[PDB]
């Protein structure tokens, strides 16, 4: 998954976008709006929870996002990209007692949080060490259009691996660089090191580096061109792997690789290619959507959303004309050529 | 393309029952518009009624969601997890470990709820699991609202919720999705 939080020039707006990467067989999609009346505690005297209203991208039968991308009535937007864990010495912290699965912790944090700090406080309890993600919590209540940095509260970043959760307010950093990008690699050095990524950088190079991997470099090169919602959608759908030098994998044959993009199209890599590790293979997997919101859209529990693999500069994915025509995809369109829609 | 359903509580019998259409007196209602052919998305709008306690609202939310999306649930199940730890699975070792892990984790949560009836945290966990129970019960066509402990099936609709958790449970349980 790729995500970008972008402060527009002059602080005019603050856009938040997320592009889920997943297997293509998962592309039955439901955008869900819940309006609940739950209370904070088990007695009628407790206040209503902060997160009773929420809109989120989801799937049939799945009572949370999974992507994840949520716009909460508390004024928060919460989203993540997955970091995983490569250090087998940490699996001992995954236990059935004393651990709540991540999907539950996510739902409970979204319901109770008033702000980024409280979201983190709730979420990190009983850390399961499963679905290990970098979470971004954007608090629009702390965002003033055209205003200077408030120094705190706007952006909180949380990273989870088994046995360790690190949290920091990154508002100053967002205002200094004008963006926060996320692309499946932990930002916190302690988490990067504990989860075994140094060995992978040593073995395979910059693809596993936080600052030098292809998506990091593409965001560094191009994020400033995001000047509005449409520009955000274009970047979040970006894949021009045949022509973009940042998409070259020097260890691969052929060198351009369709995984090395903001919105991956692994189906386009050749089946007989030579690749140094599995993520670079031909796979029925890649970017499968984009959701974008803004200060005003979020206020109205609204987003722009586009479903399916990117076709801006790549040929549209089509099941019957792909290597994957035999996989089950009940209910899905054959050809995926959809444009963004406003939701609701 | 569109379907609306409400879950009523018959105070007479104390029975929950689904009705077609919008009944703002109900415990919950939902409507689903399937625009997948046109836009690649379906849209679900779901509400619960604050006149009922939140436990019943949560269970009802699961029920009405399943009620308007049954076709989509079936297809998504077939597309994504129908073979996962099935009756013919070769990795019987892993599947047994997974099942044991999930059953113990679910039991541990049920115990914490029983041991902490005044905890806000465990109240929120219980609401989440009630919604999951209502989703599965409604899909199976038989409603039973629990007032105390309840058993979530480890490899039922829980499997639709744990796809991300499984990315780590697999290696953690030494087995031989979303992300890069
Ligand atoms: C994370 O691990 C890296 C790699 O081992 C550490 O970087 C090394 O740090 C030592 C001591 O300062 C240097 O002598 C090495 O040259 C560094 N190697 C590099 C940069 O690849 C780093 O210090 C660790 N960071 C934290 C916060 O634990
Ligand atoms: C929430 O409200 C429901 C509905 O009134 C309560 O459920 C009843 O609970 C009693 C036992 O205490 C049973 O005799 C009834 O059969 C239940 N009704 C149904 C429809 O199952 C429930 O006790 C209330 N509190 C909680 C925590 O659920
Ligand atoms: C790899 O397969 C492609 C696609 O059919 C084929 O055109 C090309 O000749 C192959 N290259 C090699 C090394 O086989
Ligand atoms: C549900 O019904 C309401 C009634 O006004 C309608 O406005 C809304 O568009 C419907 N939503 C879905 C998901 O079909
Ligand atoms: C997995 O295998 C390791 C051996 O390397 C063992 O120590 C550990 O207990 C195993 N974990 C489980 C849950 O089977
Ligand atoms: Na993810
Ligand atoms: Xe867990």
């Amino acid at each position: 998954c790729s995500a970008l939080i972008k402060l527009l020039p002059g602080g005019h707006d603050l856009l938040v976008a997320h592009n889920t990467w997943n297997s293509y067989q998962n592309m039955l999609r439901i955008i869900k709006k819940y309006r609940l009346q739950f209370r904070e505690g088990p007695q009628e005297e407790y206040p209503l929870v902060a997160g009773n209203n929420l809109v989120f991208s989801s799937y049939p039968g799945t009572i949370f996002s999974g992507d994840d991308f949520y716009i909460l009535g508390s004024g928060l937007v919460t989203l993540e990209t997955t970091i995983g864990n490569k250090n087998p010495a940490l699996w001992k912290y995954v236990q059935p007692q004393g651990c709540v699965l991540e999907w539950i912790r996510n739902v409970v944090a979204n319901r109770l949080a008033l702000d980024g700090a409280t979201w983190a406080d709730v979420f990190k309890r009983f850390n399961s060490g499963t679905y290990n993600n970098q979470w971004m919590i954007v608090d629009y209540k702390a965002f003033l259009p055209n205003g200077p940095s408030p120094g705190s509260r706007v952006l909180t970043i949380l990273e989870q691996i088994p046995g360790m959760v690190v949290v920091a307010d990154k508002t100053a950093e967002l205002y200094k660089t004008t963006y926060w990008a996320s692309y499946n690699i932990p930002y916190f050095e302690t988490v990067f090191n504990a989860s075994g990524l140094q060995a992978l950088v040593a073995q395979y190079g910059d693809w596993f580096s936080y600052t030098k991997n292809p998506r990091a470099k593409i965001f560094q090169r191009d994020q400033s061109l995001v000047e509005d919602m449409d520009a955000m959608v274009r970047l979040m759908r970006y894949n021009d792997f045949l022509h973009d030098p940042l998409s070259l994998c020097e260890a691969c044959n052929p060198k351009p690789n369709a995984e090395n993009a903001i919105s991956a199209r692994s189906d386009l890599n050749p089946a007989n290619g030579s690749y140094p590790f599995q993520a670079l293979h031909q796979r029925a997997h890649g970017g499968i959507d984009v959701k974008v919101t803004s200060f005003t859209l979020a206020k109205y529990m609204s987003m722009l959303a586009a479903s399916g693999p990117t076709w801006d500069q790549c040929p549209p994915f089509q099941w019957s004309k792909s290597p994957f025509h035999s996989m089950l995809h009940m209910g899905q369109p054959d050809l995926w050529m959809f444009s963004p829609i406003r939701v609701p | 393309v569109s379907r609306t359903r409400s879950l009523l509580l018959d105070a007479a019998s104390g029975q929950l029952r689904l009705e077609d259409g919008f009944h703002p007196d109900a415990v919950a209602w939902a409507n689903l518009t399937n625009a997948i052919r046109e836009t690649g998305w379906a849209y679900l709008d779901l509400s619960t009624n604050g006149r009922y306690n939140d436990s019943l609202q949560a269970y009802a939310a699961g029920v009405v969601e399943a009620s308007v999306s049954e076709e989509l649930i079936y297809m998504h199940w077939m597309n994504t997890v129908v073979n996962y730890c099935g009756p013919f699975e070769y990795e019987v070792g892993y599947c047994e470990k997974l099942k044991n892990f999930l059953e113990a984790n679910l039991e541990w949560m049920q115990r914490e709820m029983e041991l902490n009836p005044d905890s806000p945290y465990w109240h929120q966990v219980r609401l989440t699991l009630l919604q999951l129970k209502g989703l599965e019960d409604s899909y199976e066509g038989r409603l039973t609202f629990p007032t105390g402990r309840f058993t979530i099936k480890p490899l039922g609709f829980l499997l639709l919720q744990i796809s991300g958790d499984l990315e780590d449970l697999e290696p953690a349980l030494n087995k031989t999705g979303s992300g890069s």
